[PDB]
């Protein structure tokens, strides 16, 4: 067994790590309430919904 | 003058009376949005005390 690096614990940080980034994704959104609040995740969604808001107004 | 009184009162209050049904449906929607919003804050804090358990 080698001894210098541990690869088991690395990909599990790694894992971990992207996990951790998806469940603050999730958490912000839970407690905005929107489905979309920074943009890339939908841009074209983004862009309707504020057509859509300014045409409420 | 006894009816453009009136007319003139109400020009004025459509224009600054509230309509008390919209204000509270905004009022309940508001409120359970706090509640939620509060609710998962209480879920944020202890989010990080699992890093923990590996110390």
């Amino acid at each position: 067994m080698i001894i210098n690096h541990n690869l088991a614990a690395i990909n599990s940080h790694r894992v971990l790590k992207f996990q951790n980034e998806e469940v603050s994704k999730n958490m912000e959104k839970l407690s905005s309430g929107m489905r979309i609040n920074r943009a890339g995740d939908d841009a074209s969604g983004l862009a309707v919904s504020e057509k859509m808001r300014t045409q409420v107004n | 003058l006894m009816n453009a009184y009136e007319n003139t009162q109400a020009s004025e209050s459509r224009i600054r009376d509230a309509d008390m049904a919209e204000e509270t449906v905004a009022f309940t929607k508001n409120q359970i949005l706090v509640q939620s919003g509060t609710a998962m804050l209480a879920q944020a804090n202890v989010r990080p005390q699992g890093v923990l358990s590996l110390l």
